[PDB]
This record gives structure tokens, C-alpha cells and sequence, in this order.
């Protein structure tokens, strides 16, 4: 689904402001 | 997943947070 395409870019840009240090991983 | 729950609906930080290392 696009949208969720879209919607995960942006996910990962708030999981990235969010973790700092900590780091995250991504997993679709 | 992570996908499911926050674009479905607007997650807030807090939730967001569950997701990080
Ligand atoms: C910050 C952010 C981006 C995309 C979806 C969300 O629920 C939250
Ligand atoms: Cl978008
Ligand atoms: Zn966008």
C-alpha cells in the first residue's frame, strides 16, 4: 500500500528523533 | 508491527518510543 510506504518513511524519521542515542531497528 | 498500529492511527511519542533500542 503507497500510503504505507509513505507513512513508514516517516515513521523511521520519528523513531529516529525519538531513540537519540539508543537506535532502532526497522522491521516491516 | 509498527506499521500497523501508528498508520492506521496517529501514535504519540511515548508509543513511538516502545519501538526504539
Ligand atoms: C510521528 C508519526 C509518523 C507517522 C505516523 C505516526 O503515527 C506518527
Ligand atoms: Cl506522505
Ligand atoms: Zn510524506
Amino acid at each position: 500500500f503507497v500510503n504505507q510506504h509513505l507513512c513508514g518513511s516517516h515513521l523511521v524519521e520519528a523513531l529516529y528523533l525519538v531513540c537519540g542515542e539508543r537506535g532502532f531497528f526497522y522491521t516491516p | 508491527g509498527i506499521v500497523e498500529q501508528c498508520c492506521a492511527s496517529v501514535c504519540s511519542l511515548y508509543q513511538l518510543e516502545n519501538y526504539c533500542n
